[PDB]
């Protein structure tokens, strides 16, 4: 029928390396992490002993609530919610897109998903409603556990009526949200989406889960816990945070005069249906989904030379998505790059897919790679360029095109197909 | 005597006046919660739970579904006296 | 071949009307209900005194865990992952689809949402941490309160290694599921998507947050608590249930032969963007997301003659939803249907877009109308045909195409347009 380009054109970023778009890849491109020790007599008893928290105050890079809701609505919605309302506001100021007419409230939508329900809210509500009774329970319980939430009050505060797509796929959240957005746009369902994840369960219930699972670093350091691609990695960090993108119609962004980030040229998505923690260990689902975003891109392998890892620092994952990058990109995958940035920001859950899309963009538009941390050796089965320790230039000889990765519990993966213009 | 009625009211507008979102000087006895004060259902749950505290008995959903101005929450809560 | 054609080929109910695709369809055509009286100590203190439940047992159209997943499973999944598995296992069944060679297990993905996570898990987790410490907590607490397992599960039992997409969009969830798995199919991604919604959410604490929510019914009678369109209508009863479909590309399914029920035309979403708890009352959101979907399928609005209305007994909400049809489809709104399955079911949360997509293709098969039950006495303003009481044949000698609406919290709505063949 048609084909309608795609570009990202707003970036809002609450993180671990601090809150707005140029800061946060400034330090990133520096080396910053933002995992730190946990501290806290509730967190006794529990092997972690690392997290990664937004900074919160108000010195510049630090997240004030009350720069982005009213005091009224603080109380009324949860840690995720409040965090992505900011990420969307930052996006949408950096985007320069206020749509005041009603032809372009119902040409913009929201796609902002949440990868997990906070448990504390649910524990604190289930321990009142036992002792204090039917009567002491606030009306905002279940609304604080929706997780359509944080699109729901972004589409009210900037008038969003176009369509509106919340997902929770656990840690692919932010992946799928900007690859269906895409999808929108490109069929013309929209001109414009705001898209992204949010994470913040760092709680002693969910970390207490998690290790259950086997599935966090016990390392007590936080300067090494989190080792992306290293011999010594034992499990990730849990971050928390949001990222949320501004996508748009390519003409749509041009005749308004936006600056312009990168296109979105592809998504793909697989099931391993191997098992259900552990990945395909030859990871013939991360290829599939990696081809099928290529094919969707109209790109061939030989044309991507940048990877933004899903590593997590887990022995099988690492190992699992390396595999795969060998066998897609044969010969090609020693002329290419791939990072993992969860060693600066952690594992960030639903919000990890947006964040990565946010960077593999950036990376794009200022042609900059940044760096896996704590890589200081390398077992030979990992035998790429993972941008060790420091930031490389990205030189190619034609389009800078990169993919981000994200793999989710269960075996569901997605990729994005990221290219500077 | 248990209470007064322009006492009950006092407490009615007091607890009112002490919730963030009315707006104190747009907060008359008779103004509707919904159509003038701008509430919705799930702040006016909050009200009446804040009610609930300040004259310490439990108020039935079916009645508070009812109460959609201060005024009306005085006539209710004076059922109680005369 | 940039967008093929659609087609429901296989129909997965576990509802409080009973298991199975005949079965349920006759009680429902027939006049049935699964909404009962709540049958429990713990839910003396709440307003709320129904539900409607999944009947449990081995007699015909009960539900019977035993037949779908191990006697290890049950323990280590939830309720609602467990309906899941059984309402896709009666799906692919139903459609005679069981994928053995790679091409056609890559060709096949799932798109099973679950709308909200069971809270007593959470509660009882919380509990047990809290007074027995961190060595009491099950490693499968954190799959057991991810929204992706029923994917994940159904994906490696039936080894479905296409897209994978879990969506959890609360009320909205089985809609987005279907919707979503018919553009993933169009755009080529997929020849086969087994799609669907679930949840099993009853309990005193659900209730209790949904109650003090003012959303839920307090009429004490069963038979008469749950009414759209009726003047007595007081807010929806919760129910549980699974359902699931097979969406199929056309000329894949005309090839192995398959029975095919119906075919997915279209797909709508917007957002309401005014308040996130009560419907625009003229109901702008739902007109749009009725009128995408009839873009997208290439239809005007005179050639729907059926409704599967989102109607879930609350004031506010089915005054809306009937505002926006007549404003919609003008003096052809009395010459359609529109019919609220709600009655019957309840309202199935995360699957009530998938049941009442079900159900709506159903209607296209055969051309039998289900009825809105307890519908005796109407108001004025809503002077339409809602099928009251009893099934009303629809023999049109052209073709038939219903919609199926679903609106969400948050101001989320969603609409499918399916037809006959
Ligand atoms: C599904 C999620 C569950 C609800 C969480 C509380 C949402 C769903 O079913 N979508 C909406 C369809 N129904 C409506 O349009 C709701 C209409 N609203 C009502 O009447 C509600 O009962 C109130 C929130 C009480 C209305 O609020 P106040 O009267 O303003």
């Amino acid at each position: 029928r048609l084909h309608r380009r795609v570009v990202i054109t707003g970036i809002g970023l609450v993180t671990p390396l601090g809150v707005g778009t140029h800061l946060v890849w400034d330090r990133l491109i520096g080396g910053e992490s933002g995992i730190v020790s946990l501290v806290g007599e509730e967190y006794k008893s529990i092997p972690c002993s690392v997290a990664a928290y937004v900074p919160r105050g108000s010195d510049e890079g630090q997240f004030n609530e009350q720069n982005f809701v009213s005091k009224s609505d603080i109380k009324s919605m949860s840690s995720p919610t409040i965090m992505a309302i900011g990420a969307a506001e930052l996006a949408m100021k950096d985007s320069g897109w206020h749509p005041q007419s009603e032809a372009d409230q119902v040409a913009t939508g929201v796609a902002i998903g949440m990868g997990m329900i906070p448990l504390e809210v649910v524990s604190e509500t289930a321990l009142n409603f036992q002792t204090k009774g039917y009567n002491k329970v606030s009306p905002f319980f279940v609304p604080k556990i929706l997780v359509n939430m944080a699109a729901g009050q972004v589409s009210i505060r900037y008038k969003l009526k176009g369509p509106n797509h919340a997902v929770s796929t656990a840690c692919t959240t932010g992946a799928h949200a900007v690859g269906d957005s895409f999808r929108f746009i490109a069929h013309g369902d929209a001109d414009v989406m705001v898209a992204g994840g949010t994470d913040s369960c760092i709680s002693p219930l969910s970390l207490a889960g998690f290790s259950r699972a086997r599935a966090l670093s016990t390392n007590s350091d936080p300067k090494l816990a989190c080792r992306p691609f290293h011999p010594k990695r034992d499990g990730f960090v849990m971050g928390e945070g949001a990222a949320v993108l501004v996508l748009e119609e390519y003409e749509h962004a041009v005749q308004r005069r936006a600056r312009i980030y990168a296109e979105v040229l592809g998504y793909g998505l697989s099931g391993d249906a191997g098992h259900i923690t552990a990945p395909d260990p030859e990871g013939e689902g991360a290829l599939r989904c990696m081809a099928a975003a290529l094919k969707d891109a109209g790109v061939q392998p030989e044309e991507i030379s940048y990877i933004n890892a899903h590593a997590t620092s887990t022995p099988l994952g690492d190992a699992a998505e390396n595999k795969a990058i060998k066998h897609l990109f044969k010969d090609h995958a020693y002329a290419l790059a791939v990072s993992s940035t969860k060693g600066a920001t952690g594992h960030l859950l639903g919000a990890a897919g947006a964040v990565e899309a946010a960077f593999t963009t950036l990376a794009c538009y200022y042609q900059k790679l940044p760096p896996t941390l704590n890589l200081d050796c390398s077992e030979p089965e990992f035998d790429l360029n993972y941008v060790p320790l420091k930031a490389q230039e990205w030189k190619t000889e034609k389009r800078f095109i990169g993919l981000t990765n994200s793999f989710g519990f269960g075996g569901t993966n997605a990729t994005l197909c990221i290219a500077g213009l | 005597p248990p209470l007064t009625l322009e006492g009950i009211q006092d407490r009615v507008l007091y607890v009112l006046k002490l919730y963030d979102k009315i707006d104190p000087e747009k907060l008359s006895v008779n103004s509707h919660f919904m159509k003038d004060l701008g509430l919705d259902s799930l702040d006016q749950v909050e009200i009446i739970m804040a009610m609930e505290d300040e004259f310490g008995f439990e108020i039935p959903d079916i009645d508070a579904e009812k109460l959609m101005c201060p005024q009306e929450i005085v006539d209710y809560i004076a059922d109680k006296k005369d």
